[PDB]
């Protein structure tokens, strides 16, 4: 809401499950640091140790 | 052209180990099958068949 009365629910909050057939996860390119525009962005909570 | 498909960047990530210089040392490499498939236009190498 970058006002008061801008009401808006197009923001949709999407977990997946890692499985090659279809949701292949890979490493950031290095090379650009940006994923190749055929990809798609992904976040992952990752702990340290025990 | 192989770096502009994104959808072909696979095959890129292959080919960074025997970029040659020139065209005529992958000939000779074939030649004794230290490689296996070069890519390059068609009546140049229908030329050297
Ligand atoms: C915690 O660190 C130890 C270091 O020996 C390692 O063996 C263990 O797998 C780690 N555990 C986690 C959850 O990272
Ligand atoms: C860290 O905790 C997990 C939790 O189940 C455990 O499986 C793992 O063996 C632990 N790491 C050790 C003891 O190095």
């Amino acid at each position: 809401s970058f006002s008061d009365c801008e009401p808006d629910d197009n923001h949709l909050s999407i977990v997946t499950l890692e499985e090659a057939p279809f949701v292949i996860v890979e490493d950031i390119d290095p090379l650009t640091e940006t994923c190749v525009r055929n990809t798609v962005p992904c976040r992952k909570f990752v702990k340290i140790n025990n | 052209y192989f770096r502009r498909q994104v959808e072909l960047s696979t095959m890129y990530r292959h080919m960074e180990k025997h970029n040659y210089e020139s065209a005529a040392e992958a000939i000779q490499a074939v030649r004794d099958n230290k490689l296996h498939a070069f890519i390059w236009d068609s009546a140049v190498l229908e030329f050297e068949a």
